[PDB]
C-alpha cells in the first residue's frame, strides 16, 4: 500500500490525480503533513525539498523539479537564454528580450534602448510587450519604461510578434499550449493533444489599446470579448481541427510546419538545466508537467512565449492527461499490482 | 554494574515473581541452587543486573519476596528454584489482607512496611550504582495493591532519584477472585499515576481471551496465565540482561518511551503464541504481524481504538536485521494513522541474540499507546456501578478509611481517561 | 611545533576517537605499545606528528588526548583494547550512571560534579605543552552526555584558554541507528549554548555514512565499528595537515581562515571520495579528475544535501596519493564548466588545494580497499543548512505538544531554554538564507 | 585560472587556484547557572519530600 500527501488543494491536475491514485485501491491519502508519504503533490511555492528522502525506508517521490523555476519565470527564462551557451543570445526561437527592473529598486534597461533606437532609426516595426510575473503593449519605450516604474516588481520587455498566424475566418491570433511531463528518469514526454487558445475577435495592428485581440489568455477572451465561443467552443482548437485546417489552408500538417519546432524547443530547454535539476544521484526523485506556450508567425515559425510549472489542463483532456501522468510518473517508481498518449523526446543525458 | 531491585508481594505478585526468576534462571544459566552452568559469556556479561554474587561463584536473585500471610511463600520456598531466594529476603505476616486495599494501605501492611524497608536498604547498599527497582503485583488484591503501593510510596521517600517501575496485573470478572477488585484497582491506580515511572499494564482478561482462544486452553488457570506473563517478563527485560549494539538502563529507556509524567502505563505483547504445528518456523513478518496483533496484546484494549505515543520493539533470536527493519518499517509505513504524527521516528527496534527457551526467535512489543484508556473506563465504570450505591464499603471505612478518599480516588482515574482522551485526537 | 588536545566526550566521542587514534598510529608507524622506530629522536622532538603524540623517556608516544564518559563501559573497551598501552589511566574519565538521553542531565546534574575533574586532566595534559593551539572535541548531538556535558566542556574552555581554538566533529542523529527520539531535542540545545564557543565544527550525518557502508562498502546493515572506521578516515584527511609536514591548514587558527569566513556560519561539509569495497574481485583506480569530479555528488558527502541550490563561501581540496598539481587543475576546470558552483559575490571563486604523497592508509582485515589517491573535499555550502531545517522541524512537532519536556525540566532546565536555543536556531536558518539569496 | 603561493615539501605540496576574483560567560556566570538549575532541582525534590509527608 503506498502513502501520498496533498499540500495543493487548488491544482486541478493532482486533485484528478489523487483522485485516480485512490480509485485504484492501492494508494492510501495521507494527512498533508504526516512525513511517512511515499509521494508528495507539493505546494507551489516554498516547497521543503529539504526535508525529502530522509525517511528510512521510504522511496520518496514528488512531483516538482527543485531549480524548475529558472524556466518558468518571466524574468528568470530571459536570464538563462542570455546567458546559457547551449540557448546562447542569439537563440531564434525566443523573441528579443529584456529584463527592466522599476527604477525604485543587472538591469537591461539601456541595452534595450540602443536596440530600441536602431530598428525605429531602420524603418523596422518597434511595438514591444511590457509583462510581469498587468500587460501593456505599445510602440513607445517612454510608455513602456513608465509603465514599469509604476509598478513595483521585475518586469520583461520583449519584441511583440506583430505577424502572427492568423485563422481564417475571423483573422484572429491564438496561441499554442503544449503539456510536457519530466520523470524521474528525465525522461521528456510529451502530450499528444494540445489546446489553442484562440482569440475570437479580428486582429487589429493599428489598436493596441484594446488588448481583447492581442492577448489570447482563456481568461481575457471570456471576460472582455464579445464573440467568445463563436469560432470553437471555449476558444479552444484543437490539434485534429488545426491539422485540418493547416491542410486545407496551408497545403501542410501540423507535424511538418509547427510541431518540429515545438519538440525541438522543449528539448532544448529542458536538456539545458538538466544537471541543475536532475534528481538522477539524489536522496529523493522529482517529477513535473510543464505546460509550454508557443506563438506561430505568418511564416510558420514557432517562437517559445513562456513556460508555465504549474499549469492547467484542457476541460475534455484531464482525464487522459491525468491518468497518463499515474501511468509513466508515479506507477513508474511505484508500481501496481497502448499506444501511449506521450511521444518521447529522446536526448543524451 | 547497574543493579536492579525486585519486589514482589501478595499472592499474584510472588506467584508471577516466582516463574519471572525460573524463566531467567533458566536463560543465564543459573540452576535451582544458585550454580552456573551455561556455555555463553554473554549469560555472565549483564548476570549482576538481577542476581548477586556470594562465596564459591553463586548467584543469588536480587529479590525480596513480601506478604502478609504465609501460604504463598512457603509454596515458593518449595517450589522449583525456591532453595534459589535469600532466606532474609522473606518478609511476610499471619493476619492475611483480606483482598482488601486498607489492610495492605493503612493497617495490616503498615506494621510490616518497616522490616520490608530495612530488607531493601540492605540490598541498595551493596549495589554499585543502583539503577531502580521493579515490582510485581495485583491491584484487584489487598497485599500487593495495597501493602505495594505503600512500598512504592516509601521506597520513592527514600530513594527520590532511582526508576521505579512495576508489572501490575489489571482485575477482570472473567478471571475475579472477589467483587471489590474494582475498589482496589481505583485505588492503586492513582498510586501508579504519582509513583511509578513505567508500569506494564497485564489484563486478565487478555490473558483469559489468548488462553481460551489463541492457545485453545478449554479451563485457563492463573497457572496457565503467567506463562504469559513470565514470557512477556522475559522480553521486556532481555535487553538489560544481555549485551548488545543497545546500552540503556531504566532511566535512559523511561526517557524514550514517556512523553508526558502521567502518562506511563504500557500495553506488552509477545510473540509467538502458538497451540500445541509448534515445531513450524516463524518468520519474521509473521513475528512482527503477530506482535503488532490486538489479539496478541495483554492490556484487552484495542490498539485501533486510539493511537501510539511510542512503541518498542525487541527481537530475540538469529536472524536478518535487514529483514527485521524491512518488516518494522512495513508496519509502520502501512498503519501510519495510529501513531501520532508530532513524535518523530516513536518506534524503535531492538535485538537481541540469546533466543528464550525453546524458540529459534520470538518479539516482544511494548507500547504506549492511548487505547490503554479503554481499560481504565472499564475499572471506573465497575468502581462506580458499586460506590454510587455504597456496596462493599464497610470492608474498607471498618479500616479507617472515609469515603471521601473513594471519590477523590474516582475523580483521579477519570482525570487520567480524560488525559489519553486529548492526546488521542 | 604547537600542539593540539584531543577531547572525546560520550560513546560516539569515545568510540570514534579510539577509531581515529588507531588510524594516527597506522599512518605514523606507531605500534600498540608506542614504540616508534623511524623517530630518531628518543624521548622528545619537534616533528609533525608530535602535535598528536608526546613521547615519554622510554620512547612511548602518547595520544595528547582525553576521553570522557558518565558511564564507564565505553571507555573500558579503551582500557583493555588493542591500544590500551598507548594511554595512561590519567586520560580517561568515567562516571558511573549516563545522562540518559537528557541534554539537562548531561550539562546540569552530572556536568556540574564532573568538570572540574575534567578540566583538571586536559590542564596536565596542557602543562606538555609549550605552544598549545586548541582542542578537537568529538561528541554525538544525540546524547545526553555528547550534547549536555561538551556545551558545559566548551563554555569552560573558552574561559580557561581564551585564545585557543576549538574546532568540534559533532554526529548529527540518524534514526536508522538510534534508539531516541529526543535527539532532536539535545541537538538544538548543545548547538544553542556551543555556538559561540566553536570555531569551525564539521557534521557527519549518521544517515550519510550509513547509506555509504550500504551503498559502497555491500554492508546491509552496517554497525558502529563500520560507521566509525569511515569516519576515522574522514577525520584523518581533515586532520593531516596538523600531523604531517606541509603548508595548508597548517595549525587550527587556518581552518576559520579558510573555511569559515562568518562566525556562526562555521559548518563546512565534507566529500570525501573514492570509497570501495575491500572484498571486490579488484576496482579499477580511478583518476584525479574522477575521484574530484566526486566531490560534488550528493551520494558521498558527510551531510545528504545538494549543493546545487546554495552557494559555497570556501572550498577546500585535501588529495592524499598519487596526484600532482597539473591533474588537480585540469579536472577543476573540467567541473566548471559541467557543476552549478555559485559562490557568494563577497569571496573569490577558487580552491584551495592540498596534496599528501602517502595515500590512505586502510586499518587490516577493515572494510575500507586500498586506494592510490583520495580526496576529501570542505566546502562551506549554504546547503548544509537544509541539515538545520529538517532539525528544527523535528523540535518543533515535539515542542508544540511540550513532550518530553519535563524530563529536563525535572534536572533543572528552565523550559525558556527551549524556546532560546529555538529562536537561535531560528536566527542561524535566517542568517544561512541571507547569504545564498539570488 | 591562476595559480598561487605553491608550496613543495617532501611530503607533499599546496597552492590556491583563482577561477574568478569577488564583487562570553565568565566563570562566575557559568557557576551561577550551574547552581540555580541544582537549586531548582532542590525546591522541586523538597516539594515532593513534602508531599510525601502529608
Ligand atoms: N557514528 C557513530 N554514532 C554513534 C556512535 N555511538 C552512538 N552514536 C550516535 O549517538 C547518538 C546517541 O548518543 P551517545 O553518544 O550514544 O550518548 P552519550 O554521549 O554517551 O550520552 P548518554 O545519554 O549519557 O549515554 C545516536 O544518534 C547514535 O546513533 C558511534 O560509535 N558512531
Ligand atoms: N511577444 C509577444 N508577441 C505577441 N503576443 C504575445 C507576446 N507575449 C505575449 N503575447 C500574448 O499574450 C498572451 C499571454 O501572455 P503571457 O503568457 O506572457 O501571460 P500569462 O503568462 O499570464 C498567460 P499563460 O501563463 O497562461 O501562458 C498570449 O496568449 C500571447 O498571445
Ligand atoms: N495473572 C494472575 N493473576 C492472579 C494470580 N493470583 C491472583 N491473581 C489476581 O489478583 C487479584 C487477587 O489479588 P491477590 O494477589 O490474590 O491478593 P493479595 O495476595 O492480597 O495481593 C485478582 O484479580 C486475581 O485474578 C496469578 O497467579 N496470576
Ligand atoms: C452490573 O455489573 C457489575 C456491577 C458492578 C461491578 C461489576 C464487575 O464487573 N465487577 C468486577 C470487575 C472486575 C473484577 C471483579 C469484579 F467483581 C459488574
Ligand atoms: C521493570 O520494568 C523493566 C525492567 C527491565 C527493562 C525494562 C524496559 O523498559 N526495557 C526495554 C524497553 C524498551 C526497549 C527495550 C527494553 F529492554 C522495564
Ligand atoms: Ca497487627
Ligand atoms: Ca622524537
Ligand atoms: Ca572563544
Ligand atoms: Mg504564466
Ligand atoms: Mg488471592
Ligand atoms: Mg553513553
Amino acid at each position: 500500500m503506498y502513502t501520498f500527501v496533498v499540500r495543493d488543494e487548488n491544482s486541478s491536475v493532482y486533485a484528478e490525480v489523487s483522485r485516480l491514485l485512490l480509485a485504484t485501491g492501492q494508494w492510501k491519502r495521507l494527512r498533508k503533513d504526516n512525513p511517512r508519504f511515499n509521494l508528495m503533490l507539493g505546494e507551489r511555492n516554498r516547497l521543503p525539498f529539504g526535508r525529502l528522502g530522509h525517511e528510512p525506508g521510504l522511496v520518496q517521490l514528488v512531483n516538482y523539479y527543485r531549480g524548475a523555476d529558472k524556466l518558468c519565470r518571466k524574468a528568470s527564462l530571459v536570464k538563462l537564454i542570455k546567458t546559457s551557451p547551449e540557448l546562447s543570445e542569439s537563440c531564434t526561437w525566443f523573441p528579443e528580450s529584456y529584463v527592466i527592473y522599476p527604477t525604485n529598486l543587472t538591469d537591461e534597461r539601456e541595452v534595450f534602448l540602443a536596440a530600441y533606437n536602431r530598428r525605429r532609426e531602420g524603418r523596422e516595426g518597434n511595438v514591444w510587450i511590457a509583462k510581469s510575473s498587468g500587460i501593456l503593449i505599445s510602440s513607445e519605450a517612454s510608455e513602456l519604461l513608465d509603465f514599469i516604474d509604476e509598478q513595483g516588481q521585475v518586469h520583461v520587455i520583449q519584441k511583440y510578434l506583430e505577424k502572427p498566424l492568423l485563422l481564417e475566418p475571423g483573422h484572429r491570433k491564438f496561441d499554442i499550449r503544449s503539456w510536457v511531463l519530466v520523470d524521474h528518469l528525465y525522461n521528456i514526454y510529451l502530450y499528444r493533444e494540445g489546446v489553442l487558445r484562440t482569440s475570437s475577435e479580428p486582429y487589429n495592428s493599428a489598436n493596441f489599446q484594446d488588448k481583447t485581440c492581442h492577448l489570447t489568455n482563456h481568461c481575457i477572451q471570456k471576460e472582455y470579448s464579445k464573440n467568445y465561443g463563436r469560432y470553437e467552443e471555449g476558444n479552444e482548437m484543437f490539434f485534429e481541427e488545426f491539422n485540418q485546417y493547416l491542410m486545407d489552408a496551408l497545403n501542410t500538417t501540423l507535424e511538418n510546419s509547427i510541431l518540429l519546432q515545438i519538440k525541438h524547443i522543449i528539448r532544448s530547454c529542458l536538456m539545458c538545466i538538466e544537471p541543475a535539476i536532475s534528481t538522477k544521484h539524489l536522496h529523493y526523485q522529482s517529477f513535473q508537467l510543464f505546460g509550454f506556450d508557443f506563438m506561430v508567425d505568418e511564416e510558420l515559425k514557432v517562437w517559445l512565449i513562456e513556460v508555465n510549472g504549474a499549469p492547467a489542463c484542457a476541460q475534455k483532456l484531464y482525464a487522459e492527461l491525468c491518468q497518463g501522468i499515474v501511468d509513466v510518473a508515479i506507477s513508474s517508481v511505484f508500481p501496481l499490482a497502448p499506444t501511449s498518449i506521450f511521444i518521447k523526446l529522446h536526448h543524451h543525458h | 554494574m547497574r543493579e536492579i531491585v525486585h519486589i514482589q508481594a501478595g499472592q499474584c505478585g510472588n506467584q508471577i515473581g516466582a516463574k519471572f526468576w525460573e524463566v531467567i534462571s533458566d536463560e543465564h544459566g543459573i540452576d535451582p541452587t544458585g550454580s552456573y552452568h551455561g556455555d555463553s559469556d554473554l549469560q555472565l556479561e549483564r548476570i549482576n543486573v538481577y542476581y548477586n554474587e556470594a562465596t564459591g561463584n553463586k548467584y543469588v536473585p536480587r529479590a525480596i519476596l513480601v506478604d502478609l500471610e504465609p501460604g504463598t511463600m512457603d509454596s515458593v520456598r518449595s517450589g522449583p528454584f525456591g532453595q534459589i531466594f535469600r532466606p532474609d529476603n522473606f518478609v511476610f505476616g499471619q493476619s492475611g489482607a483480606g483482598n482488601n486495599w486498607a489492610k495492605g494501605h493503612y493497617t495490616e501492611g503498615a506494621e510490616l512496611v518497616d522490616s520490608v524497608l530495612d530488607v531493601v536498604r540492605k540490598e541498595s547498599e551493596s549495589c554499585d550504582c543502583l539503577q531502580g527497582f521493579q515490582l510485581t503485583h495485583s491491584l484487584g488484591g489487598g497485599t500487593g495493591s495495597g501493602m505495594g503501593t505503600l512500598l512504592i510510596s516509601k521506597i520513592r521517600e527514600e530513594y527520590p532519584d532511582r526508576i521505579m517501575n512495576t508489572f501490575s496485573v489489571m482485575p477482570s470478572p472473567k478471571v475475579s477472585d472477589t467483587v471489590v477488585e474494582p475498589y482496589n484497582a481505583t485505588l492503586s491506580v492513582h498510586q501508579l499515576v504519582e509513583n511509578t515511572d513505567e508500569t506494564y499494564c497485564i489484563d486478565n482478561e487478555a490473558l483469559y481471551d489468548i488462553c481460551f482462544r489463541t492457545l485453545k486452553l478449554t479451563t485457563p488457570t492463573y497457572g496457565d496465565l503467567n506463562h504469559l506473563v513470565s514470557a512477556t517478563m522475559s522480553g521486556v527485560t532481555t535487553c538489560l540482561r544481555f549485551p548488545g549494539q543497545l546500552n540503556a538502563d531504566l532511566r535512559k529507556l523511561a526517557v524514550n518511551m514517556v512523553p508526558f509524567p502521567r502518562l506511563h502505563f504500557f500495553m506488552p505483547g509477545f510473540a509467538p503464541l502458538t497451540s500445541r504445528q509448534q515445531y513450524r518456523a516463524l518468520t519474521v513478518p509473521e513475528l512482527t504481524q503477530q506482535m503488532f496483533d490486538s489479539k496478541n496484546m495483554m492490556a484487552a484494549c484495542d490498539p485501533r481504538h486510539g493511537r501510539y505515543l511510542t512503541v518498542a520493539a525487541i527481537f530475540r533470536g538469529r536472524m536478518s536485521m535487514k529483514e527485521v527493519d524491512e518488516q518494522m518499517l512495513n508496519v509502520q509505513n502501512k498503519n501510519s494513522s495510529y501513531f501520532v504524527e508530532w513524535i518523530p521516528n516513536n518506534v524503535k527496534t531492538a535485538v537481541c541474540d540469546i533466543p528464550p527457551r525453546g524458540l529459534k526467535m520470538s518479539a516482544t512489543f511494548i507500547g504506549n499507546s492511548t487505547a490503554i484508556q479503554e481499560l481504565f473506563k472499564r475499572i471506573s465504570e465497575q468502581f462506580t456501578a458499586m460506590f454510587r450505591r455504597k456496596a462493599f464499603l464497610h470492608w474498607y471505612t471498618g479500616e479507617g478509611m472515609d469515603e471521601m478518599e473513594f471519590t477523590e480516588a474516582e475523580s483521579n482515574m477519570n482525570d487520567l481517561v480524560s488525559e489519553y482522551q486529548q492526546y488521542q485526537d | 611545533m604547537r600542539e593540539c588536545i584531543s577531547i572525546h566526550v560520550g560513546q560516539a566521542g569515545v568510540q570514534i576517537g579510539n577509531a581515529c587514534w588507531e588510524l594516527y598510529c597506522l599512518e605514523h608507524g606507531i605500534q600498540p605499545d608506542g614504540q616508534m622506530p623511524s623517530d630518531k629522536t628518543i624521548g622528545g622532538g619537534d616533528d609533525s606528528f608530535n602535535t598528536f603524540f608526546s613521547e615519554t623517556g622510554a620512547g612511548k608516544h602518547v595520544p595528547r588526548a582525553v576521553f570522557v564518559d558518565l558511564e564507564p563501559t565505553v571507555i573500558d573497551e579503551v582500557r583493555t583494547g588493542t591500544y590500551r598501552q598507548l594511554f595512561h589511566p590519567e586520560q580517561l574519565i568515567t562516571g558511573k550512571e549516563d545522562a540518559a538521553n537528557n541534554y539537562a542531565r548531561g550539562h546540569y546534574t552530572i556536568g556540574k560534579e564532573i568538570i572540574d575533574l575534567v578540566l583538571d586532566r586536559i590542564r596536565k595534559l596542557a602543562d606538555q605543552c609549550t605552544g598549545l593551539q586548541g582542542f578537537l572535541v568529538f561528541h554525538s548531538f544525540g546524547g545526553g552526555t555528547g550534547s549536555g556535558f561538551t556545551s558545559l566542556l566548551m563554555e569552560r574552555l573558552s574561559v580557561d584558554y581564551g585564545k585557543k581554538s576549538k574546532l568540534e566533529f559533532s554526529i548529527y542523529p540518524a534514526p536508522q541507528v538510534s534508539t531516541a527520539v529526543v535527539e532532536p531535542y539535545n541537538s538544538i540545545l548543545t548547538t544553542h549554548t556551543t555556538l559561540e564557543h566553536s570555531d569551525c565544527a564539521f557534521m557527519v550525518d549518521n544517515e550519510a555514512i550509513y547509506d555509504i557502508c550500504r551503498r559502497n562498502l555491500d554492508i546491509e546493515r552496517p554497525t558502529y565499528t563500520n560507521l566509525n572506521r569511515l569516519i576515522s578516515q574522514i577525520v584523518s584527511s581533515i586532520t593531516a595537515s596538523l600531523r604531517f609536514d606541509g603548508a595548508l591548514n597548517v595549525d587550527l587558527t587556518e581552518f576559520q581562515t579558510n573555511l569559515v569566513p562568518y562566525p556562526r556560519i562555521h559548518f563546512p561539509l565534507a566529500t570525501y571520495a573514492p570509497v570501495i569495497s575491500a572484498e571486490k574481485a579488484y576496482h579499477e583506480q580511478l583518476s584525479v579528475a574522477e575521484i574530484t569530479n566526486a566531490c560534488f555528488e550528493p551520494a558521498n558527502q558527510m551531510v545528504k544535501c545538494d549543493p546545487r541550490h546554495g552557494k559555497y563561501m570556501a572550498c577546500c581540496l585535501l588529495y592524499r596519493g598519487d596526484v600532482v598539481p597539473k591533474d588537480v587543475n585540469a579536472a577543476i576546470a573540467t567541473i566548471k564548466t559541467k557543476r552549478s558552483i555559485q559562490f557568494v559575490d563577497w569571496c573569490p571563486t577558487g580552491f584551495k588545494v592540498g596534496i599528501n604523497y602517502q595515500p590512505p592508509t586502510v586499518v587490516p582485515g577493515g572494510d575500507l580497499a586500498k586506494v592510490q589517491r583520495a580526496v576529501c573535499m570542505l566546502s562551506n555550502t549554504t546547503a548544509i543548512a537544509e541539515a538545520w531545517a529538517r532539525l528544527d522541524h523535528k523540535f518543533d512537532l515535539m515542542y508544540a505538544k511540550r513532550a518530553f519536556v519535563h524530563w529536563y525540566v525535572g534536572e533543572g532546565m528552565e523550559e525558556g531554554e527551549f524556546s532560546e536555543a529555538r529562536e537561535d536556531m531560528a536566527a542561524l536558518e535566517k542568517d544561512y538564507e541571507e547569504v545564498g539569496v539570488d | 585560472m591562476e595559480v598561487i603561493e605553491l608550496n613543495k615539501c617532501t611530503s607533499g605540496q599546496s597552492f590556491e587556484v583563482i577561477l574568478k576574483p569577488p564583487s562570553d560567560p565568565s566563570l562566575e556566570e557559568i557557576q551561577k547557572k550551574l547552581e540555580a538549575a541544582e537549586e531548582r532541582r532542590k525546591y522541586q525534590e523538597a516539594e515532593l519530600l513534602k508531599h510525601l509527608a502529608e
